[PDB]
């Protein structure tokens, strides 16, 4: 599910998710699913001094609670955009997962972008 | 809505002539009916919206099977967990005694469903949740060599010590401490002995056999490797499987069948007493108080461990290897922070070795880093008195790990 550790320069440190490409980005990593799919997952983890928006829904992540939001718009043939960003405490800082797909069934777990919210750590 | 799942659990249920009691055929059904389920929560979720979920808890009787229900169902679920947790609380009343027999009287029922959620969760997160056997154990039942390492044989699956021995070693009669302690004077003696071929089996069967474990069906399937869970660890640590590999190898070595017996049931003895316990000799004061269950288990649920449940822990595989390796990180995360100067005898046996090396991953240390923490694991850490024997017997048992046919997954 998850491979090779990534340490960016500002301190966040998370893992890859097999079967995805990584790239740096300006507070963290941007991951894209491999190969050349109708419809990839996106996902992006950040290190962010702001806090979230205020009154967002929260859930139990691990052992601490993540606040966040999932949005719908117009898609395309595959189905509707939805979108989750997430975020959770990392000492006086905040680390944010947001995540992209499309579904005609609903709206998706987001399972694998929990999973590197959960698993993200500033250092 | 329900799940084929469901649907089964809840005929079978329905079926079952008395309503107190599953017959053990029904609920071996039921255990494998949840664990081959691809929908555990939605199972979890229908049958807490019929009331069958707490039918189940209170009606599958026999501690060993409620065992495989509660840490099956605890380990497959997510997001519909806390049901299932509540579902089994509500049992309770009516069952006080619940998972809490044999080996598991020390955790009280709930706390064997939380540490069965928790570690499920770790070896999923960590990546310990499956691994092939490439080791088989030793029959070994005396001598170096013969504990758990070698031998998969649980400690707290050994037989009552005989009374007389029991008797014997609360009195101190010098044979029978010797019979039950340390089986090595002679490090080097010892070592010298085996061939390096009788060396590595012995690296590859340690490492290679799947773990001991008291909770087998948290895990998917099969319990994993010893390897799979010391390479989880590692990369948890900092740390390489290598180094965990030495250091429990060493332990190992110096350890015996009659030794894990006396160090598991004295533990738990009327005495509590305060042993060295499992794979890495692990001291029960130690967990405590370095929490070294912290990245298996979460903290209300350790916070809540009787002293004698920690021992008990210890003694299982998995949570013994990821105690000893956050106990190798501690060690050298506070040799890290010390002042040469102040550790004039460490320096003059190990002089090369290198305080702020300590902080970084193992394949960076000097081999005067590894020798010391050898020591520095044996005995009380950077104190500035040294086990004059340990480092070399350590320092083998790596150049072992660091053959080339030693492989981790
Ligand atoms: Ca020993
Ligand atoms: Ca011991
Ligand atoms: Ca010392």
């Amino acid at each position: 599910d998850f491979d090779k550790t990534l340490t960016h320069p500002n301190g966040l440190v998370v893992e890859r998710p097999v079967g995805f490409d990584a790239r740096r980005s300006a507070e963290g990593f941007r991951f894209d699913e491999g190969g050349k799919l109708r419809n990839p997952r996106q996902l992006e983890v950040q290190r962010q001094d702001a806090p979230p928006p205020p009154d967002l829904a929260s859930r139990r992540l691990g052992d601490g609670e993540a606040r966040y939001k999932v949005e719908e718009d117009d898609g395309g043939s595959a189905g509707s955009e939805y979108r989750l960003w997430a975020a959770k405490p990392a000492g006086a800082r905040w680390i944010v997962v947001s995540a992209s797909e499309q579904s005609e069934d609903g709206e998706p777990t987001f399972a694998l972008a929990w999973a590197l919210l959960e698993r993200a750590r500033l250092q | 809505h329900m799940t084929a799942t469901s649907d089964l659990i809840e005929s079978l249920i329905s079926y079952s002539w008395d309503d107190w009691q599953v017959t053990r055929q029904e609920a071996r059904r039921v255990i494998a009916a949840i664990r081959n389920d691809n929908v555990p929560d939605a199972t979890i979720a229908a049958l807490d919206k019929s009331g069958s979920l707490i039918k189940l808890f209170q009606r599958v009787g026999p501690p060993e099977l409620a065992r495989s229900l509660i840490a099956s169902i605890a380990g497959r679920t997510t997001m519909q967990r806390y049901q299932a947790r509540n579902a089994l609380i509500r049992s309770l009343i009516n069952n006080p005694l619940g998972t809490q027999t044999d080996n598991w009287i020390y955790f009280p029922t709930i706390t064997f469903f939380d540490i069965c959620a928790d570690l499920a969760d770790a070896a999923g997160r960590l990546g310990f949740a499956a691994a092939g056997a490439t080791g088989v154990a030793s029959q070994a039942i005396q001598g170096p060599f013969s504990g758990v390492g070698a031998t998969g044989v649980n400690p707290t699956d050994l037989p009552s010590i005989a009374f007389g021995d029991q008797l014997k070693l609360l009195n101190k009669d010098p044979a029978t401490v010797t019979k039950y302690s340390n089986p090595l004077g002679d490090l080097g003696a010892y070592l010298s002995q085996l061939s390096p071929q009788d060396k590595l089996n012995q690296a590859q069967t340690l490492v290679g056999q799947p773990i001991s474990t008291l909770f087998p069906d948290a895990y998917p399937g099969n319990p994993p490797s010893r390897a799979k869970v010391m390479s989880a660890a590692a990369r948890k640590y900092d740390l390489t499987p290598q180094l965990i590999g030495a250091i429990i190898l060493a332990e190992q070595r110096d350890q015996t069948r009659d030794e894990d017996a006396k160090d598991y049931q004295a533990a738990v003895s009327i005495k509590s007493a305060n042993t060295s316990i499992g794979l890495g000799q692990v001291v029960v004061s130690t967990a405590i108080k370095y929490e070294l269950f912290t990245d298996l288990l979460g903290q209300p649920v350790r916070r809540g461990l009787s002293r004698k449940a920690v021992a008990t822990l210890l003694a299982s595989d998995e949570f013994n290897i990821f105690a000893t390796a956050r106990y190798i990180r501690y060690v050298a995360n506070l040799a890290s922070q010390q002042d040469l100067r102040k550790l004039p005898k460490t320096r003059g046996a190990f002089p090369s070795i290198d305080l702020r090396a300590y902080a970084g991953n193992p394949r960076n240390w000097p081999r005067d880093n590894v020798r010391a923490l050898a020591s520095e694991y044996t005995s009380r850490p950077w104190d500035d008195n040294l086990s004059p024997g340990w480092p070399m017997f350590v320092d083998d048992a790596y150049a072992t790990f660091l053959d080339p046919g030693m492989r981790f997954p």
